[PDB]
Formats: C-alpha cells, sequence, structure tokens
C-alpha cells in the first residue's frame, strides 16, 4: 500500500498569485505521479502526467515537478477559471492505485455586495398546504453572510435553510438562497415577510419585504 | 475520440446489488485496461477495480469481497458488480481507461486515467423514488424569477432554462435534505425587466431517477 | 494468436516506443 499526503487542505488566491501544491508519496514512486483538476459536477480531468508531463490542451502555466517521494503542482499565474479541487495519483503500485485527499483552490477578489430578492409562495404550492418563501443573494464576494428572516418584525429561529452555489468560474462569485418553510395555517396568520441581508459589501442592512396577499 | 458512458439503477437498497455498465465507443475493450472509480458525496476518489483481455480483473482489497467486473462478448462495453451495500456505497461512480498500448503489448505499470465517464451518482437508501413538484418563483432594470424544485427523491435533477437556449446568470443551487427525507432546490435566472410581458421564461425539470420530466412556464403574477 | 499480449507487473521497455512520445515517458531502460 501507497498513501499519498497533500497539503494543503484547502488554500485561497488572488489571480495573478503563483500557487504551489504538494503531494508526498508514503514510498519512493520513480516519475509516476499523476495530477487531476476536478470542477464541480464533472469528472476529473488529467493535466500532468509522469510528474512533469503536460497534457495536450492543458495550458502551460500548469508545470509539475519532483520524483521519488516529493512532488509538487505549480499554476504559474492564477486565473479564474482555475477554481476547482486538484488530486495527486500515484501509478507505481502494481495493484492499488491511490489519490491524495485533493486541495481545493478558491479565488480570492475584491468585495462585491449582493443584489437581493425576495419571492412570496406561490398559490399553487399553497394549495398543497406548505408555504415556502425564497430569499435570493446574487453574486457577492466574500462567502460569508447573514440572512434574518423577521415575520411581523418577530425573529425566526430554526425554520430556515441555506444553500449557497460555487464560485463562479469568471467573476468568482457566489450567491445564496433562504428558505423560509411555514406551514399555511402559521403564514396566512401574519401579514409582513422581510429578509434581512448583512454583508461587508453593505453599508446599512438590506431589507427586502412583502405584505401577504398583495 | 474514445469516449466512455456509465449507465445504470441510480437508487439501490440496501443489502442489494450495484450494477452498472460502461459503454465504450470508437473503441474496443479488446486493448488498454478498464477501471471503475468512485468518489462519495464531498469526499475524495477511490479506485475501484479493473479488467482487460479475456476478462482477467484485480480489486482494490478494501472491497475485493464484494466486487466483481466483467467484459462484455461485443467488446464494446464493461459491468460494475457490487453486493452487499450500504449507505457508505453511496456515490458518484466513473469508469475510466487506462494503459499504453504499442502494436502489440498493454503495459499498465505508470500509466494513468484518461478518458473518463461523465460519473453517475448512486445512492443506496431504503427510501423509494419520488418525482419532484415544480413551484414557480415569480418577478416581483433587471428582475430575478425561478423555480422550486421541492420534494424528491434521490438526487439528481437537472434544471435548465429555455430547452438550453438560456444559461447567462443562471443559478441552480445544491439541493438540500429537508427533515421530511426529501430533496428541495431553486433555480433562478435574472433577466431584463422589459421582457416579462413578451417573452417566455421556462425552467425544463428532469428527474431521471422517477421518469419525471416537467416544463414549467414563470411569469408576474 | 491475434490477442495483445498484457503486462501488469513491469513497466513499459524503451525498446518498443518507436517514435512514439507517451511510451518514452514512462519507460525505463530494461
Amino acid at each position: 500500500d501507497i498513501q499519498m499526503t497533500q497539503s494543503p487542505s484547502s488554500l485561497s488566491a488572488s489571480v495573478g498569485d503563483r500557487v504551489t501544491i504538494t503531494c508526498r508519496a508514503s514510498q519512493s514512486i520513480d516519475n509516476y505521479l499523476n495530477w487531476y483538476q476536478q470542477k464541480p459536477g464533472k469528472a476529473p480531468k488529467l493535466l500532468i502526467y509522469a510528474a512533469s508531463g503536460l497534457q495536450s490542451g492543458v495550458p502551460s502555466r500548469f508545470s509539475g515537478s519532483g520524483s521519488g517521494t516529493e512532488f509538487t503542482l505549480t499554476v504559474s499565474s492564477l486565473h479564474p477559471e482555475d477554481f476547482a479541487t486538484y488530486y495527486c495519483q500515484q501509478s507505481y503500485s502494481t495493484l492499488t492505485w491511490t489519490f491524495g485527499q485533493g486541495t481545493k483552490v478558491e479565488i480570492k477578489r475584491t468585495v462585491a455586495a449582493p443584489s437581493v430578492f425576495i419571492f412570496p409562495p406561490s398559490d399553487e404550492q399553497l394549495k398543497s398546504g406548505t408555504a415556502s418563501v425564497v430569499c435570493l443573494l446574487n453574486n457577492f464576494y466574500p462567502r460569508e453572510a447573514k440572512v434574518q428572516w423577521k415575520v411581523d418584525n418577530a425573529l425566526q429561529s430554526g425554520n430556515s435553510q441555506e444553500s449557497v452555489t460555487e464560485q463562479d468560474s469568471k467573476d468568482s462569485t457566489y450567491s445564496l438562497s433562504s428558505t423560509l418553510t411555514l406551514s399555511k395555517a402559521d403564514y396566512e396568520k401574519h401579514k409582513v415577510y422581510a429578509c434581512e441581508v448583512t454583508h461587508q459589501g453593505l453599508s446599512s442592512p438590506v431589507t427586502k419585504s412583502f405584505n401577504r396577499g398583495e | 475520440q474514445v469516449q466512455l458512458q456509465e449507465s445504470g439503477p441510480r437508487l439501490v437498497k440496501p443489502s442489494e446489488t450495484l450494477s452498472l455498465t460502461c459503454t465504450v465507443s470508437g473503441g474496443s475493450t479488446s486493448s488498454y485496461f478498464w477501471n471503475w472509480i468512485r468518489q462519495p458525496p464531498g469526499k475524495g476518489l477511490e479506485w475501484i477495480g479493473y479488467i482487460y483481455g479475456s476478462g482477467s480483473a484485480d480489486y482494490n482489497p478494501s472491497l475485493k469481497s464484494r466486487v466483481t467486473i466483467s467484459i462484455d462478448t461485443s467488446k464494446t462495453q464493461f459491468s460494475l458488480k457490487l453486493t452487499s451495500v450500504t449507505a457508505a456505497d453511496t456515490a458518484v461512480y466513473y469508469c475510466a481507461r487506462s494503459g499504453f498500448c504499442s502494436d502489440d503489448a498493454c503495459y499498465r505499470r505508470g500509466s494513468w486515467f484518461d478518458p473518463w465517464g461523465q460519473g453517475t451518482l448512486v445512492t443506496v437508501s431504503s427510501a423509494s423514488t419520488k418525482g419532484p413538484s415544480v413551484f414557480p418563483l415569480a418577478p416581483s432594470g433587471t428582475a430575478a424569477l425561478g423555480c422550486l424544485v421541492k420534494d424528491y427523491f434521490p438526487e439528481p435533477v437537472t434544471v435548465s432554462w429555455n430547452s438550453g437556449a438560456l444559461t447567462s446568470g443562471v443559478h441552480t443551487f445544491p439541493a438540500v435534505l429537508q427533515s421530511s427525507g426529501l430533496y428541495s432546490l431553486s433555480s433562478v435566472v435574472t433577466v431584463p425587466s422589459s421582457s416579462l410581458g413578451t417573452q417566455t421564461y421556462i425552467c425544463n425539470v428532469n428527474h431521471k431517477p422517477s421518469n419525471t420530466k416537467v416544463d414549467k412556464r414563470v411569469e408576474p403574477k | 494468436n491475434n490477442d495483445f499480449h498484457f503486462e501488469v507487473f513491469n513497466f513499459v521497455p524503451c525498446s518498443i516506443c518507436s517514435n512514439n512520445p507517451t511510451c518514452w515517458a514512462i519507460c525505463k531502460r530494461i
């Protein structure tokens, strides 16, 4: 058995930064170390073969070095589309080929404030006995944001769930949805529904709201 | 271009057998080495096994007792069989070719995985398949609109807009597992406020595990 | 016979690489 130890686990870097990823093998594997790049929801794509061969179709800003037990993948100048998880993989074992744990590369960029939108539950959904109120934060950076739900000015807790997109491959921003889930009866007991958004790019909080039925 | 494609059931009950087939086009299985690899959600990659030639195979020891890989008589397909599955076998499964071949000899050692299949998600659960309900997220210089895709099992659903013609500014969010055991997700897009009267915006939902397809027009209320 | 020979233990011997750059990248002098 041959284990690959890949570091670091995670890194953030700016466009134009030089990035280095290291992979250490538990024993000598000569030059038989391959690197892959995996974009979210897609199969790993071969970047480097046999420690330093540059795969046809891959830009030369990627390069691999090392032999024996210590290997390195370098991006000479990071681009926004280089956001991905990178894996080393050894082909020296006669039986089990093994991968490193991965290195998630995130793109760091200037602050961008979210555009906020609120959506009331549809009438067709309400027939079915449940009300989903959706709050959208579009194209912001950085990652961290707070969404507070207020129903007739009362702060809500426990009844919302959030989802975040992966970083966008061209502009490096995130989007986020918060869904407030209420039963039909509860939803109908209140009037004002508000989403309050706090983010580093906003000097004061943005609140989007609607009145049920209008 | 040698191209690879995985196929098989998307939902497997615990203790049953997981089976998948990889179809090879533009090439033959009578040379090279044919691999299976998997990746649990949010985790890393694990090599499963390989097969070559007449049907010689070998396996990752962590799975050898439960895994068989077989090669088909058309010599265009190979197959994965995994027994006694548990929720730990929930993963995206990939097929991939490896090896270097000269005129009359194929060597595996020191080669790499290329090309790869697209990968297919397989979920091990005793919950049953259920198709989604689709609700509009109706628009209030730029407006946002979308579709709420609610209460389906298992993952995944795919969403597109205007039959694939609309992709700029589309965000389909990762699904969230609700307390009910069913998944929910939203897909949104930003459009020019001025078109909401005359341009149609339709979200195309396909939930392959349940054979449910839905096209939903989203409009101002 | 027409079937390929298959080798899983030995590295690619450079004596067979012809002018194939893939071969030359992974071979050993044996």
